[PDB]
RNA sequence: GUUUGACCUCAAAUCAGGUAGGAGUACCCGCUGAACUUAAGCAUAUCAAUAAGCGGAGGAAAAGAAACCAACCGGGAUUGCCUUAGUAACGGCGAGUGAAGCGGCAAAAGCUCAAAUUUGAAAUCUGGUACCUUCGGUGCCCGAGUUGUAAUUUGGAGAGGG
């Protein structure tokens, strides 16, 4: 009545058409198949935490957190430094304020301490 | 409910540090003044704070540092004078 | 220490001492070279901190660019410490630019003193925390706006105000204008 | 092209490599208890559910005691120098216990240590000894 | 000196005299 | 005559020493200690030469060669790195600090003299980095301190110390004033 | 700008500076560069040509003669 | 100074003192008199000894 | 017999036509000693005593869209917060007249001013602060505009109209059409506690 | 002592040992930079922060562990993909230009210096040189170096003692 044609450009130069997306899944299934003979025992990726989304929209959802912190680690009885060689995710910027947040993760933490089976250096 | 948060770096803002206080004032009276503050401390003696402070937020960038600038001043004639 | 009276001093520029301080030594930089090798830094403190380590392998350059660019007004929009980075990295071209700064200045010229490690030199391919720069993707650091007075001129940063020039202004701008198609179209 | 043309026309020889079945079916390396129990026929994760092993930690996108028993069994299943040993010898034989008067000593605690350091390691020195 | 209208102090100073002084970036 | 350049450099240089005008903080130096007193300094500083590279290799496989087949005092030595020295003074551990007049770079020393002043160490601006140097093994040294030491040279120290203070402090109470250079 | 103003404009990069004492050789370099590059106007511009320009610089001769130039290029331009 | 005064259509001159001070801007020659180039360091904070 | 000084300052967050409002305003008040830009509230009184000021127009923008003028009198007089809804510049092409820049303005007002001491205070300081001293230095003696203020819903609407003469008076409206909503009274200079509210 | 000797700075040598240039250039990092065109004729604008030109790298480059985003019940290096979204904003408010946070997902990883004395000991390093188990190690020597090489310390603090 609207359109807004974004083609007044040299456009024809860069058009990029995506027809390795098959090739590029089987290429990242490759990659972590690899990854898992790599690292044998391990799952495939570091324990991460529970964390609530910002913004009046969103903070409904609960989601995956980058890592725990300083605070969660300690308070399930373990150092951040022996954290990372047991594969738990550390967050050093992150801060703690919501309680519901803190036992989730602590929670999420002891639960996996219990599961695991530690190598002996020997 | 809140869970009191660990303490970070501008919280203690700007902690004391009683040896830089020291070292700061230690350069200050060494490397003498620059040309304007050289005007500005005479212009505080004949003129006042009103005129000296007007030249200190023309030569600078803002206010507050024609604030700090003048009472920095301030105290270099409070103690050359004085003690 | 000695270091803190050393760079507390050097923040006043144009206090009666460091005022003659730059008045010789500008006069003396004149009377040599336009690049020329320097003994030591003049200012140990701020090379240091820019990570001058006084050990075989580091050389202090000292070099000298012109000043300023509606034809007088005709921009040249890149800046004169890359320029001088730049020049002291054909003349020395085994060495690797580090970092560079300021030491002296003038109506006509501004001064630098860059400083440069040796990537062949055994006293620095040995040493973990300074061998990185023998890994070939240093290889004039300052000819690409690697080193830290080029990251401020291409206006590499975090923040809303950077969005234009964050991961490079040319490869965002190559990314946002193209058409991406899909296998099944989007 | 112009480079290609002159290699596929040469006598020389192409540098041919046949590395694309090896790019699937990657040989599992860093445990033999693994490496014996792990069918090449299922996929990665197939092959952790087999074992019972967790594959992701994040519950993934998309849709869905053997062998843990012999982990779990290899699972389940810092001496002195010759001159640290002759100076506790030292310093038991001219004081006994007396850790006070031990470590005020300026003759054999040299080095000014606490009551301590000197308790804990001449009982190192006594467990090896008699 | 004074007081505000409730429960505070207040610093009267004198009041200020608009004066052309002999630099005001402007003149006669 | 025609010189090099760098030698016409250098002969432009002194003059340019003289003729300017020159801040209080310098010209601090050069106001520096005279002979005798030069010369009674390092008789004691002779005797705290730092254990060379050379005689700390041969002692240290005495102490090999004999302590792994079949008590001593903390020794003594100038104190030589201004990193060092700024830390030794304003801890007060400095009783007499030797300061070089001639510095690469000028503003490298230039608070050293009044942190002294302030800190009530006894300082003496003693004339020659290369003559700091000798004393302690180093090619240049820009300062020398003298923290602890054997009470055979205790007394003569703490005369030392009150000679640089006569000689040296009493003289030069001027020389916190007055620009230098003004010679026609 | 009044009196008062330009005093404090007066203490530059370059004040506090002996110049009667120092030899030639150094002045001569030091001039040179202790120009601080102050904006200017194109009303400065038009006085300052118009202070320089002396008596001679246009009489009736070169006039004249500039109308003799232009002449021979309104001819050179008909001898194509 | 080739411009036009406000006050009258008489070409506006300067004063003597002010063609002074300007000279005494572009050859630096010290504006404020009364003033000491070479003041005497007081050491406002080198008088009193720390403990 | 009457001499006062007005300080025009600014905010950081302040957008196009707010900024045409501070110019306009330092066009038509002769005794405007204009200034650049403030960063921060208590700072305010002192840039006053340094230019000898006996008014300070401080214009807020705390939302980029929004307009607070918190008029004062320096040393302890009580400041008074507006927001600024409708506006219409100086550099807006329907309004067709020339005043003289910073010539003496005659203040026309309202009966609705003199019903509380509320809205008589704001009468009086618009006289001295938005008018003009008598000798201002930059200003124009033959009298040439109004300022048109009037109460109506809460707010006072600003106009500046220039007089039309033809040779008996028209007069043509030009110049900062504004209205202000009267916000918030401080007892002193914008510190202790607020008499006023909404 | 009118002598001898420390340094400092500046040189030279077919000195010992090294290293830089040129090619390729799809992608990548910079510098420099138009016009045809399109807009109503058209100084803005548009094509376009494009092409051409010049420099500089690698298998990737660049970016990157906040002087970040937000306004929440807060998230948490970068990069990339879907989404935001032709949205916010810009523009003779014209032709036209035009993001980002959030959410989902791919992939994920963290660290290191300078600035506080090793001062009961320059603990550091390069080269030469003789052997040896030689991408090196050991011995001896010349040096670099206190105008600061090592160990400790980097905010998530950290350090000295008990």
């Amino acid at each position: 009545p609207i359109l807004k044609n974004h083609f007044r450009k040299h456009w024809q130069e860069r058009v990029k058409v995506h027809f390795d997306q098959a090739g590029k899944k089987v290429s990242r299934r490759n990659a972590r198949a690899t990854r898992a003979a790599k690292i044998a025992p391990r799952p495939l990726d570091l324990l991460r935490p529970v964390v609530r989304a910002p913004t009046v929209k969103y903070n409904r959802k609960v989601r995956a957190g980058r890592g725990f912190t300083l605070a969660e680690v300690k308070a399930a009885g373990l150092t951040a430094a022996y954290a990372r060689t047991i594969g738990i995710a550390v967050d050093h910027r992150r801060q703690n304020r919501n309680q519901e947040i803190f036992d989730a993760n602590v929670q999420r933490l002891k639960e996996y301490q219990s599961k695991i089976i530690v190598f002996p250096r020997n | 409910t809140s869970m009191t948060p660990a303490p970070k770096i501008s919280y203690k803002k700007g902690a004391a540090s009683n040896r830089t206080k020291f070292v700061r004032s230690l350069v200050r009276e060494i490397a003498g003044l620059s040309p304007y503050e050289r005007r500005l401390i005479d212009l505080i003696r004949n003129s006042g704070e009103k005129r000296a402070r007007k030249v200190a937020k023309k030569r600078l960038g803002s206010f507050t540092r024609a604030k700090a600038k003048v009472e920095e001043m301030n105290n270099i004639i409070a103690a050359s004078r004085r003690h | 220490g000695a270091y803190k009276y050393l760079e507390e001093l050097q923040r006043k520029k144009q206090s009666d001492v460091l005022r003659f301080l730059q008045r010789v030594r500008v006069w003396e930089y004149r009377q040599k070279n336009v690049i020329h090798r320097a003994a030591r830094p003049t200012r140990p403190d701020k090379a240091r901190r820019l990570g001058y380590k006084a050990k075989q392998g580091f050389v202090i350059y000292r070099v000298r660019v012109r000043r300023g660019n509606g034809v007088n007004e005709l921009k040249y929009q890149r800046s004169l410490r890359a320029t001088a980075e730049e020049r002291v990295g054909r003349r020395a071209a085994n060495l690797r630019v580090l970092n560079s700064y300021w030491v002296n200045q003038d109506s006509t010229y501004k001064y630098f003193e860059v400083i440069l490690v040796d990537p062949q030199h055994k006293a620095i391919r040995r040493d973990a925390r300074y061998n990185w720069i023998c890994d070939p993707v240093h290889k004039h650091r300052e000819a690409r706006g690697l080193t830290a007075t080029g990251k401020k001129s291409r206006g590499i940063n975090k923040g809303h105000k950077f969005n234009n020039t964050k991961a490079g202004r040319r490869k965002t701008w190559k990314r946002q204008n193209t058409l991406s198609l899909w296998r099944y179209r989007k | 092209s112009v480079r290609k043309r002159k290699m596929n026309r040469s006598s020389v020889g192409k540098a041919t490599r046949r590395n694309k079945d090896k790019q699937r079916k990657i040989n599992i390396q860093s445990n033999p208890i693994i490496a014996a129990n792990w069918d090449y026929s299922l996929t990665m994760a197939q092959n952790y559910k087999k074992l019972g092993l967790r594959a992701k930690l994040q519950t993934p996108a998309g849709g869905k005691e053997t062998e843990v028993v012999k982990k779990l069994e290899e699972l389940a299943s810092r001496s002195q120098s010759e001159r640290e040993e002759e100076w506790l010898e030292k310093l038991y034989k001219k004081h006994g216990d007396d850790y006070k008067k031990m470590f005020f000593d300026k003759k054999l605690n040299i080095y000014q240590q606490s009551e301590g350091d000197l308790k804990r390691r001449l009982l190192r020195w006594k467990k090896r000894n008699g | 000196y004074s007081k505000y209208a409730d429960g505070s102090d207040r610093i009267i100073k004198p009041e200020i005299n608009p004066v052309y002084d002999s630099d005001d970036s402007d003149a006669e | 005559v025609k010189w090099p350049e760098y030698v016409r450099v250098q002969r432009q240089k002194k003059i340019l020493s003289i003729r300017l005008k020159v801040p209080p903080t310098i010209a601090q130096f050069q106001y520096t200690l005279d002979r005798n007193t030069a010369a009674e300094t390092f008789k004691l500083f002779n005797k705290y030469r730092p254990e060379t590279a050379a005689e700390k290799k041969e002692r240290l496989t005495k102490e090999a060669a004999a302590v792994a087949e079949g008590a001593s005092p903390k020794p003594y030595a100038v104190k030589y790195g201004l990193n060092h020295v700024v830390a030794l003074i304003e801890n007060k551990k400095a009783k007499l600090v030797l300061i070089a007049n001639d510095v690469d770079p000028i503003e490298l020393v230039v608070f050293l003299p009044a942190l002294c002043k302030k800190m009530g160490v006894p300082y003496a601006i003693v004339k020659g980095k290369a003559r700091l140097g000798t004393l302690v093994n180093q090619k240049t040294s820009a300062v020398a301190a003298l923290t602890e030491v054997r009470a055979e040279d205790e007394a003569a120290l703490a005369k030392l110390v009150s000679t640089i203070d006569a000689n040296f402090a009493d003289k030069y109470d001027e020389v916190k004033k007055h620009w230098g250079g003004g010679i026609l | 700008k009044n009196k008062h103003d330009l005093v404090d404009e007066g203490f530059n990069r370059y004040t506090f500076r002996d110049t009667e004492n120092l030899p030639d050789w150094f002045l001569e370099d030091e001039k040179e560069h202790s120009k601080i590059n102050k904006p200017i106007t194109k009303e400065a511009a038009m006085a300052i040509k118009e202070k320089i320009k002396a008596m001679n610089a246009r009489p009736i001769k070169k006039v004249a003669e500039a109308k003799a130039r232009k002449r021979m290029r309104a001819v050179a331009r008909l001898e194509k | 100074t080739g411009l036009l005064d406000k006050n009258s259509g008489s070409s506006l001159n300067l004063t003597k003192e002010e063609l002074e001070l300007i000279s005494k801007i572009q050859r630096n020659e010290q504006t404020d008199d009364s003033i000491n180039p070479y003041e005497p360091l007081i050491d406002w904070f080198t008088r009193h000894e720390e403990v | 017999m009457n001499k006062q000084r007005t300080l025009l300052i600014s905010s950081r967050g302040v957008n196009y036509r707010h900024r045409h409002l501070i110019q306009d305003l330092s066009g038509l008040l002769p005794h405007s000693r204009k200034e650049p830009k403030l960063d921060t509230l208590q700072q305010l009184n002192e840039i006053a005593e340094l230019y000898n000021c006996n008014n300070v127009l401080f214009f807020e923008a705390r939302k980029h869209q929004d307009l607070y003028l918190w008029l004062s009198k320096p040393p302890n007089g009580p400041t008074i917060k507006f927001y600024i809804q409708n506006l219409h510049t100086m550099d807006e092409l329907n309004f067709t007249g020339n005043c003289l820049k910073g010539s003496r303005p005659v203040l026309s007002f309202d009966q609705r001013f003199e019903s509380s001491p509320h809205y008589q205070l704001i009468k009086e300081l618009l006289v001295h602060n938005f008018g003009v001293p008598p000798n201002a230095r930059k200003s124009k003696p033959f009298i040439d505009h109004v300022m048109s203020f009037s109460i109506v819903d809460d707010k006072i609407w600003v106009r500046t109209y220039e007089i039309s003469h033809s040779t008996d008076i028209s007069l043509v409206e030009i110049g900062p059409r504004f209205v202000m909503t009267v916000i918030l009274i401080l007892e002193g200079s914008f510190g202790g506690p607020k008499i006023y509210e909404n």
